[PDB]
DNA sequence: ACAGGATGTATATATGTGACACGTGCCTGGAGACTAGGGAGTAATCCCCTTGGCGGTTAAAACGCGGGGGACAGCGCGTACGTGCGTTTAAGCGGTGCTAGAGCTGTCTACGACCAATTGAGCGGCCTCGGCACCGGGATTCTCCA
DNA sequence: TGGAGAATCCCGGTGCCGAGGCCGCTCAATTGGTCGTAGACAGCTCTAGCACCGCTTAAACGCACGTACGCGCTGTCCCCCGCGTTTTAACCGCCAAGGGGATTACTCCCTAGTCTCCAGGCACGTGTCACATATATACATCCTGT
């Protein structure tokens, strides 16, 4: 309901006003998602120092219209209630109504459409935005037993007493299907069931993480960055962000983008994120490690960067590649073929009158490629082709022969291979002169691939 | 990504293909059967086209790769190279 | 004159897979013709692959692509693995 | 009283119309999307020349027209005029594809 | 120096040298790489081993220790991939797969 | 009081016997004379290796057996069991030989 | 002498044996002539190509290799007679 | 030493020199005879003239002055010998030969 | 850079057969592909003939036999006649 | 069968325009004239293997007789497809922009062809001993007439 | 629903012509060099593939209705199958005759390779008309009452 306290808060036109509103909404067992969601969306969409004029009348009108639509479309008396458990048909109808609110012309992945402020005032909404709109409407409906589920990329809504029943209410960038089939395929879109289970605190975390300060391809808004910094730091002071590794990574990125005294350095927050991934999700998240690796890539320290990328490969070792999770493949392809070649080239140029001459850096690179190869094996779709082979040969070339020779491939640091393709390189490479033809022939072979 | 675009091969399009082939009445399941047949043929051709493209170390599937794949399958095509 | 055949090598492979199973002369002729025909197919496809790309040499990569083109499915996968293993062992020695 | 032709005459006129012409009978954008979706399982992030998709479309239309000619022969053989999936399967089996 | 066949160096039963000579003299290209005969001989040995293992199993399913063209055809036609490979060929002295259609057989 | 069999069963016994074996189903001498006459039509005074005629016989028998499998499929298609010449023509037209 | 027909040597029982190997129960009476026509056509093509291969090599005897090459031209590879 | 083209000497229109070069670089045989390119050029010119004569007839039957793929396909399919030669060949943008089954017709 | 084609020769033949008929660009490309395909068939068959028979060169009679094997029916007879006429005219002077 | 109502489509005339046929610079590949070396033509020889005939066995083909199983035609019906129509949806065209990657040019370096040496392997004969079909008796299993 | 019939397999002894092993012995695969050049790699640069938006209108869609046709059922008959008898030509074995497939040796001539030179075929640019499209006229054809 429209609380009198929430109206008495009287949010003014100030960032600290938004922070205080978030703090007040985070004192109850269930914060008003649509209220804070619409406020953040309005500020972003209007902006995307002339602070947006916060108008309680327009927000109230939009909230009333949304509530009327949700109540008229979805009524509790139309379906049975199991004494505090929501049924599948209820959530299915909620999702159907939320999708029917949209139009035929899709968003085309356009930016600034990740919040409910645009969705209520328009007919465009992205996948995560659609799932969060479903959750917010369900919460306004009084069905609190349902919760949003976040994979690394794909977002959906879980429900039931303990979240035992799942339904991917939103497409992949189709309303009700189980997640067990997707987990059975060992695909990164589902994290093998290790996706986080989000509560309303985590919903506030998602709303603050989803803010996109990019005005366009070139220009950004500093006020949005400062807002996100304040909100994220407050929510971390609450401790809620602790379970959300992407939140810690984004907060560290903001901190390094603009330092703030009295708060831990970005590297500490990155390590805290990777540790939260290490404990709570059975070391299955990938983006924490790529956050840390990108942070090291920003600076001229390639040892830890390659170590983090090798760690990312060890994370991705277990999965199987399919057409569904193309995004992780595109990020690994970018990393392996555009940033590592350039990073090693710059390091070699610095060496030519160190980053190279270190056996450990070479071992990290070999473990990264070994993780990629292990990822490929057993996958329905092939991962490696000539585009990978040329840059792998180049990257092995950047290292000197005697440097590579101080490496031990068992079963200078010791390093073992879990992948079948690298069982030939275990002697083909780590020789005085690299045989490019054999390496490319071994890599580009379509073995260890199912179809 | 792209999903369930096999339905883009519409029932009217299949009917036009059949009429060119010269059939008068078309049962109601010929559409699903023809979609399966077309998907199989396309997969068979595209695999060889992609193999020819990879061997040339290119990222773009040329018309010569397609005509080579068809020639390999025994379906020579005239007018593209 | 000398007649070239794979009878010796087919017999050695048979003894490798079936130690106590013999092979008839007609079955040996069938296997010899099979090896000749498959060799001709693979080498001819490699020749076409060389010609298409304006390359004047047949190398292991073109043999591998010809094997991907000719052999179907799991045959292609395992034959490719076997070829890569043999070439890797040859080069490293 | 509206005039409606007896069933099976518009079909004959369409047979004549589509055998007299040479237009690509499948729409171009849906077929391009189908080709890309199919190729997206042999190698990620491919690119296609427009001539490549046109070649695929010409080949596929010719293949399906030939297949429907064989299917029509099968249907007539069984004392029918309508083609049914058993006719397509028989034609594919006899040609050795299946 | 001590002699050593390339077949033994790559761990192959098939003749790498003879395959190299055939690739050179067969007019497939102006040049042939050093690893091409090794790759081709490995593939040929793999295919021969596969078909001979299947033929030996078929002969063993017949209480015979001598492979005959009938067993070669049984092995080839009972394999869903070798059948596609040897689709246009006919093994001499080999019969046909025992197959009477269900609708043909009375119930 | 003779005891006989249904016409169906002896046909199936023949099918079993002739599918378990590898023997040549055409007598050698008539086939050899046929081959020699067909060659006589082309070039005169021609001689044949014994292996040549044996190879021709293997190929011809395999071809006819494959054709009869396809004809059996055609006859089953028309809801029959007897194979009739129209079935042979259908198989040969679909396979592209006519 | 010049052979007259010799096509009837492909006998009715032989055609029935070939059909039974194909897995067919009943045989219509006109199959015995349709199949003779089919076999004459097939042999005419294969023998034409084998005689061409022989005559090109300035031979007078049709080798088994000529027959297997003629079959391979038709897309009907034959195993066991060289190649 | 005035130069007269081999094609002109042979009385053809197709290029004898280009055909000879293609035979040489094409990897067909180690050596290529002198009369082989002339023979192949004559055969290619004959086949082209045949199919173009039929195509020109087909184009005139439609009251047109240009040969398009449709006319080439009509020429190919209506002639039994050229149809047999170009059996598995697809003539792109050529349509199909107009023909309806007699059964599927109200007479 | 430079691209080789049979377009000028196809046009010469067309002008000498149908003096008043032009040809489209797509039809020209189809005829060019036809000439290339037939050339490849005849050359590949001639190579196979010169390898089966223990020879190393491709002569006029290898091409003649390849034409006799590939071209069906009366196409073969007329093509052989034209080729022999061309060769006799060539070697005459 | 035959004549009107309505029909999609054939016949005829015209503007546009974008592709087709032609002219030009030129440069790249083809033509003309030695050189030489090996492939192929030619002739004599061996002897393997093809053709041709005789002669007896018995396997298989040819022929005729029920007879009953399956092909073919006619009927009925009921259902699933074609035909039209108004509504919805996305193809198609047309700009506008970005940039990835195809095609190409210049190094330059590693790899395949040639060649001399020769030695261990793979092929042509020649035993020799076991695997497999033949024969023969016993057990089994599915199948038309009561 | 229970008895006679015809294959069909399981098990034991055999002696055989074919695969496996042994013996020479050449010959071609291996070793080691050079040496030229094919392609590997880097940088560049233009082009054409991808993406996006907006309008138009062609085409897909959902629906109702009639009805042509697919399919099941029944009846008749005809013609294919199984069986017994005769017969006839395949087949196995043997013996001759010779011709034509392989092989070798000599030589000669024909094609690869090189060099010089030039002209014809390709890229670029330009007139221009063949054919597509729109409308006005027209005309065989399909459906239905006669």
């Amino acid at each position: 309901g429209l609380k009198a306290a929430q109206k008495t808060l009287f949010p003014l036109r100030s960032i600290d006003d938004v922070v205080r509103l978030f703090a007040a909404e985070l004192g109850r067992e269930e914060p008003d998602l649509v209220l804070l969601s619409l406020v953040l969306g309005f500020v972003e969409h209007f902006l995307a120092t002339y602070f947006p004029v916060a108008d309680l009348s327009i927000i109230a009108a939009l909230y009333a219209r949304f509530t009327a639509q949700i109540r008229g479309a979805v009524d509790l008396s139309l379906y049975p209630r199991e004494g505090g458990v929501s049924s599948r048909e209820l959530v299915k109808k909620v999702s159907d109504v939320i999708w029917n609110s949209l139009s035929r012309s899709y968003f085309k992945d356009r930016a600034h459409i990740q919040s409910l402020f645009s969705f209520i005032t328009g007919t465009k909404l992205d996948s995560s935005g659609v799932a969060f709109a479903v959750v917010g409407a369900c919460q306004a409906l009084g069905l609190r037993d349902v919760h949003l589920a976040l994979s690394e990329d794909h977002a959906w809504v879980v429900f039931g007493p303990n979240g035992e029943q799942t339904a991917e209410v939103t497409w992949h960038g189709r309303r009700g299907q189980t997640v067990n089939a997707g987990v059975a395929e060992r695909s990164w879109l589902y994290l093998k069931g290790s996706y986080m289970r989000c509560d309303r605190k985590m919903e506030v975390a998602f709303m603050v993480c989803a803010i996109n300060p990019s005005i366009d391809l070139h220009t950004d808004s500093l006020e949005l960055l400062q807002l996100q910094q304040k909100l994220l730091w407050l929510l971390y002071d609450l401790g809620h962000l602790e379970r959300y590794p992407m939140a810690l990574g984004n907060l560290a990125d903001l901190e390094e983008l603009e330092p703030t005294p009295g708060r831990p350095d970005p590297l500490t927050l990155y390590h805290k994120g990777i540790a939260s991934a290490k404990t709570y999700y059975r070391d299955e998240h990938i983006y924490p490690y790529m956050y840390l690796a990108g942070y090291h890539c920003r600076n001229r320290n390639v040892r830890e960067a390659l170590q983090a990328w090798a760690d990312t490969a060890t994370v991705i070792q277990d999965y199987n590649y399919c057409r569904e999770d193309e995004e992780i493949y595109k990020e690994f392809f970018e990393v392996a073929n555009d940033v590592i070649p350039n990073l090693l080239k710059e390091a070699a140029s610095l060496l030519e009158a160190s980053a190279l001459q270190d056996p450990e850096c070479f071992a990290h690179l070999l473990r990264f490629y070994d993780g990629i190869c292990k990822w490929e094996e057993g996958s329905p779709t092939p991962v490696l082709h000539v585009g990978w082979a040329t840059f792998l040969v180049q990257s092995l070339g950047r290292f000197e022969g005697q440097v590579r020779q101080k490496v031990r491939i068992v079963s200078g640091p010791v390093l073992t291979f879990q992948s079948e393709k690298m069982k030939g390189m275990k002697e083909l490479l780590v020789a005085t002169k690299i045989n490019s033809s054999a390496i490319k022939l071994q890599l580009t072979a379509q073995s260890q691939v199912q179809m | 990504v792209l999903r369930d675009n096999i339905q883009g091969i519409t029932k009217p399009a299949i009917r036009r293909l059949a009429r060119r082939g010269g059939v008068k009445r078309i049962s109601g399941l010929i559409y699903e059967e023809t979609r399966g047949v077309l998907k199989v043929f396309l997969e068979n051709v595209i695999r060889d086209a992609v193999t020819y493209t990879e061997h040339a170390k290119r990222k773009t599937v040329t018309a010569m790769d397609v005509v080579y794949a068809l020639k390999r399958q025994g379906r020579t095509l005239y007018g593209f190279g | 004159s000398r007649k070239e055949s794979y009878a010796i090598y087919v017999y050695k492979v048979l003894k490798q897979v079936h130690p106590d199973t013999g092979i008839s002369s007609k079955a040996m002729s069938i296997m010899n013709s099979f090896v000749n025909d498959v060799f001709e197919r693979i080498a001819g496809e490699a020749s076409r692959l060389a010609h298409y790309n304006k390359r004047s040499t047949i190398t292991s990569r073109e043999i591998q692509t010809a094997v991907r083109l000719l052999l179907p499915g799991e045959l292609a996968k395992h034959a490719v693995s076997e070829g890569t293993k043999a070439v890797t062992k040859y080069t490293s020695a | 009283k509206p005039h409606r032709y007896r069933p099976g005459t518009v079909a004959l006129r369409e047979i004549r119309r589509y055998q007299k012409s040479t237009e690509l009978l499948i729409r171009k954008l849906p077929f391009q999307r189908l080709v890309r979706e199919i190729a997206q399982d042999f190698k990620t992030d491919l690119r296609f020349q427009s001539s490549a998709v046109m070649a695929l479309q010409e080949a596929s239309e010719a293949y399906l027209v030939g297949l429907f000619e064989d299917t029509n022969l099968c249907a007539i053989h069984a004392k029918r005029v309508t083609i049914m999936p058993k006719d397509i399967q028989l034609a594919r089996r006899i040609r050795g594809e299946r | 120096a001590k002699a050593k066949t390339r077949s033994s160096r790559a761990g192959l039963q098939f003749p790498v040298g003879r395959v190299h000579r055939l690739l050179r003299k067969g007019n497939y290209a102006e040049r042939v790489g050093a690893g091409a005969p090794v790759y081709l001989a490995a593939v040929l040995e793999y295919l021969t081993a596969e078909i001979l293992e299947l033929a030996g199993n078929a002969a063993r399913d017949n209480k015979k220790t001598r492979i005959i063209p009938r067993h070669l055809q049984l092995a080839v036609r009972n394999d869903e991939e070798l059948n596609k490979l040897l689709g246009g060929v006919t093994i001499a002295q080999g019969g046909v797969l025992p197959n009477i259609q269900s609708v043909l057989l009375p119930k």
